[PDB]
RNA sequence: GGCAGCCGCGAAGCUACCAUCCGCUGGAUUAUGGCUGAACGCCUCUAAGUCAGAAUCCAUGCUAGAACGCGGUGAUUUCUUUGCUCCACACAAUAUAGAUGGAUACGAAUAAGGCGUCCUUGUGGCGUCGCUGAACCAUAGCAGGCUAGCAACGGUGCACUUGGCGGAAAGGCCUUGGGUGCUUGCUGGCGAAUUGCAAUGUCAUUUUGCGUGGGGAUAAAUCAUUUGUAUACGACUUAGA
RNA sequence: GCAGUCGCGACAUUGCUAUACCGAAGCAGAAUUCGGUAACCCUACUGAU
RNA sequence: CGUGGAGGUCAGUGACGAAGCCUAGACCGUAAGGUCGGGUCGAACGGCCUCUAGUGCAGAUCUUGGUGGUAGUAGCAGCGAAACCACAGCCAAGGGACGGGCUUGGCAGAAUCAGCG
RNA sequence: AGAACUGGCGAUGCGGGAUGAACCGAACGUAGAGUUAAGGUGCCGGAAUACACGCUCAUCAGACCAAAAGGUGUUAGUUCAUCUAGACAGCCGGACGGUGGCCAUGGAAGUCGGAAUCCGCUAAGGAGUGUGUAACAACUCACCGGCCGAAUGAACUA
RNA sequence: AUGGUGAAAACCAUCUAGUACUGGUUCCUGCCGAAGUUUCCCUCAGGAUAGCAG
RNA sequence: UUCACUGGGCCAGCAUCAGUUUUGGUGGCAGGAUAAAUCCAUAGGAAUGUAGCUUGCCUCGGUAAGUAUUAUAGCCUGUG
């Protein structure tokens, strides 16, 4: 339906993201997840951290250094999630993890584009109200992201002047809202009421 | 061995570089964050112990101490780090256009050949009404407000073999960027002195790769919590002075440092033996952390320098003294 | 002692509890002690929140630095027979993890939110929206032709032209003034056929080379010797128009 | 272990046969104790092209 | 289905080329195999109805002969082996008994010299 | 460990079970269309991130036998009771005189102990459930009296 | 075992291709196709015998 | 011997056909308690008590508790 789709990470859930992606990749469909860091993931934060930890001390027992890499940003930990989810070592599979992107905050030039959510991977849907999450951000600074004040820093820094070209549009908006109103009640405005637009 | 200096493969490069800068303040002046220099040999130094509660307390010490000599620094560009999610990226450079024949040299591994065209198109950048660099600079303000400054030795003047000039970073602790920038501004082309930044007593640390032994050593390391015993420049007449033997003689011994040149330059005294061999480059750091220990807080009086031959066992501490001693000789009359 | 050693000293190597200098500081914490607190109209360190803190974990520092991660900068061959670099023009090859209009831009919450209006300018008053994007521009002309007028002087492509913004992967945008096509906003004058009842019936981009024209630069690296701050061969590190 | 007291009979029941940090013990101080945080070969190895 | 020889036949094929061989060429058949397209070859060979067998190979630590890595290595700038070889060298897990090529994961960076740990 | 009968293996392909000869289905010519067994319908993985009723935060749950029992975890049932003559709880008041019963005795008066657990009044008070003082003193729970409001407490099953 | 050889651990030609328990056992296609045990000679040795399959 | 037509080769479409098979639309039938519902009518019953009446009562005549089986709402049962 579209070329390159862009998926804000913020408020949604790892695993359902991630199978949802996977499935996209699988289907042919380009995908860019943007605000990783913003991402959660459902139990209680300290539950997320022994599970972490749990599957980090079981790395290799033979050789430490050839065993499994661990990487600590939200973007390549969700990485390493869908890429659980995709048949690895294959051609096809190498060939779709290239149609995906992961960055944190919103890097342009995806921040001029829109972005879009996954309605059936949103935790305000999926978890029960009340129940106890883990923020991904939160998760990663943990395990050692250096990184957490300067996405902050300047996800802040868009939002300032966002705030400003979403002022403009609306006052575009409003002004051909306005010129539209005037403009009804003319003979083409009411034939194109009784056709449906 | 400790796991931390493993593996022991060899260092990257002979000229050890910084991996960490002191925290900066964004109220204090502009004040460099390391200095460079070269190892030149190794000396013996006494002197008083006022530390207080110590079960020496006001008497006399002997120690060693490592000499380097620090001649001017000369700046030559000024570059901006800009932060990102994925870490500090150079975001601009901007040189000062006066590149020496050391430099040139330095980027040609094989001058003698090369047709030295290096820094010819871009000069023209500077030598004109320009702006470009104003451009850049104005950039440079509005963006990052971490600022590193390239500079190089006088390796002509240091009594080397090597005569290729090299470059270092030393950041700067200056707030408001603009300030810093404008510093910079002021800088180009300027050579720094040893006395600008550092003072005596100050705790700091130096890094350095220490010699092979046959692979055995040769691997970048860096020593912490070094106190600067004296700071001496050419100018600056008996260097190697002090207020009880106040001797008009410089730190040179007799006959020169052994495998090194006779230092009558700039030069740095600091406690304990800095890591390198002779002739080896190191850079000094200004204590990242601004340890108040009564240990750094304390002051040193040099009371006397050792001054005698290095090579084989010294006999006496000046040539005035040899010859006195003798009286005359067969080699003289 | 001109042949092979001893005596005493003896640098420089070899090389040391036989000596010499040095050996980090900030958070998240569990245990634990308390705060507010119903469940159980009283209590309670815990269930919602919350204070401090462990030879615990992560950070600062230190060493290496993915030769398959990345950014900036100097030089970039006047002869690799005008050679080489950037653009426009014309022909091929090269293939495409796979367009067949538009990747259409606030932030936070979801026991809440927007849009319009007003003054009391706020956690303020009033109306209304969603309940999916089944959404919005644009969608008529030979895959979009040759031409005449009407009403507006707006819309849109062209190279331009004044300025600013965007450093996270900025490499894109807004505009200010004119010219030049179309303008299906409205009404007309002609070609369409034969591919025969259809064969994606072909119009996109990644690069390269042979050629023309218009701008630009016109230098390096390795080996040999030398050198040492290195040694196990390689490697590494210096110098001589 | 055997036996007994309490249609199968659950606990009681009698006969013989390292350092560091926490709460406490009658912790005056020091010291001590108890319970917790728990201390001619593959893969090679390493230097290096 | 295929081969050596033999009995009768095709009044068989064949120096204008028969066997054998090669043939990243085309056919026939489920198959042993048969046929044809193209290159060397040079004097013999096939179908049909029957008899006969010293009649069909993938091994037997098989026999005769030859050729590979080891190896341009040990060894005595040059000459120059032998032993060995179903086939190669990253690991965790389960295989309810054996895991080295089974399974699920992490990952693997060409090639290449040295000190033995 | 021993008698004995039936089904697989033996001599056995195929589907699912991460994988396992003994687990469930199914037993076999070369092909096309369609419908299924067992097992599955989030990805690797072909199929609904189907609908409906509830349970669980597990601090390596759950997708796989020693343990009867405990948890001021959670969520449903059975038996007793008290209830607008007042369900549990909360707040205030009485909580007695004989008596300081007798004894071990410098003191055990209700609380270092033994035998008893005496009688009167009531609305109810144990020769006292504890704190504590050298004993007395003072508070007190359980028993009752005043304000608030309605279902509550106990014993079991699951 | 027979016949010869040399000598300070024997060898040479025949019976001898001399006495079981390892190893090996060669082209294709179609149909059928089990068994792993009953019986006493008791069995330890070995066949006989019965069933299945023609 | 000039070219054409036809039979002959590689791939499909159109219309209707025979076999296997998947998925929609619509009509007519017999059975239920001759479906039960729903609806219409009649006599009663009740409150989670609608109209109206009474006693406190703040919000001007405003609300709680009583009454009131249908009045300025409706519900249930039995019956046709």
């Amino acid at each position: 339906v579209e070329p390159v789709v862009v998926i804000d990470g913020k408020g949604h859930l790892v695993g359902r993201l991630a199978s949802v992606v996977a499935k996209q990749l699988l289907n042919g469909q380009k995908i860019v997840v943007v605000r990783a860091e913003e991402l959660n993931i459902s139990g209680e934060f300290f539950r997320n951290k022994l599970k972490y930890h749990d599957f980090l001390r079981k790395a290799t027992a033979f050789n430490k250094t050839r065993g499994p890499f661990h990487f600590r940003a939200p973007s390549r930990i969700f990485y390493k999630a869908l890429r659980g989810m995709v048949s690895h070592k294959t051609a096809r599979g190498k060939a779709a993890l290239e149609r995906l992107k992961v960055f944190e905050g919103i890097p342009p030039p995806y921040d001029k584009k829109k972005r879009v959510v996954v309605p059936q991977a949103l935790r305000v849907l999926r978890l029960k109200p009340g129940r106890k999450y883990t923020t991904l951000g939160k998760l990663s600074t943990s395990v050692g992201w250096k990184y957490e004040d300067v996405v902050a820093k300047l996800e802040a820094k868009r939002k300032v002047s966002s705030a400003e070209y979403y002022a403009k549009k609306r006052a575009f908006t409003k002004k051909v809202a306005s010129a539209n109103a005037t403009a009804a009640e003319s003979d083409v405005a009411k034939q194109l009421a009784a056709l449906g637009y | 061995g400790h796991l931390g200096f493993l593996p022991r493969k060899r260092a990257a490069s002979i000229r050890a570089r910084v991996k960490a800068f002191p925290k900066d303040d964004r109220s204090k002046p502009v004040a460099l964050t390391s200095f460079l220099g070269y190892k030149a040999g190794m000396t013996t130094i006494v002197r008083d112990l006022d530390r207080p509660g110590s079960k020496f307390h006001k008497r006399e010490v002997v120690e060693a101490v490592t000499v380097v000599d620090t001649p001017p620094v000369v700046v030559v560009g000024v570059v901006g780090y800009v932060e990102t999610p994925r870490g500090l990226r150079s975001l601009t450079t901007v040189w000062a256009e006066h590149l020496s024949d050391e430099v040139k040299r330095r980027f040609y591994k094989n001058w003698y050949k090369s047709k030295k065209k290096a820094f010819t198109k871009y000069s023209a950048k500077y030598a004109q009404d320009g702006a470009g660099i104003e451009r850049e600079l104005a950039r440079i303000k509005k963006y990052a407000s971490v600022v590193r400054v390239l500079v190089h030795t006088q390796i002509r003047k240091t009594p080397l073999a090597q005569k290729k000039a090299h470059l270092a970073e030393i950041q700067l602790n200056g707030g408001s960027i603009s300030e810093k920038v404008d510093w910079a501004r002021e800088h180009f082309e300027k050579t720094v002195a040893v006395d600008s930044v550092f003072e005596q007593n100050e705790m700091i640390d130096a890094i350095a790769v220490t010699k092979g032994h046959g692979q055995r050593g040769y691997h970048s390391r860096t020593s912490i919590n070094h106190k600067i015993y004296r700071v001496g420049k050419g100018d600056d007449e008996a260097n190697g002075a002090t207020s009880f033997d106040r001797t008009k003689k410089t730190i040179t011994p007799m006959g020169g440092f052994v495998h090194y040149g006779e230092i009558k330059n700039d030069f740095i005294m600091v406690k304990g033996c800095i890591p390198g061999n002779r002739k080896r480059i190191v850079t000094l750091r200004k204590s990242l952390y601004t340890n108040t220990s009564r240990k750094a807080l304390e002051e040193v009086s040099l009371k006397w320098i050792d001054t005698a031959s290095k090579f084989g066992k010294g006999r006496f501490q000046t040539p005035a003294e040899k010859h006195a001693f003798m009286g005359t000789l067969k080699k003289d009359l």
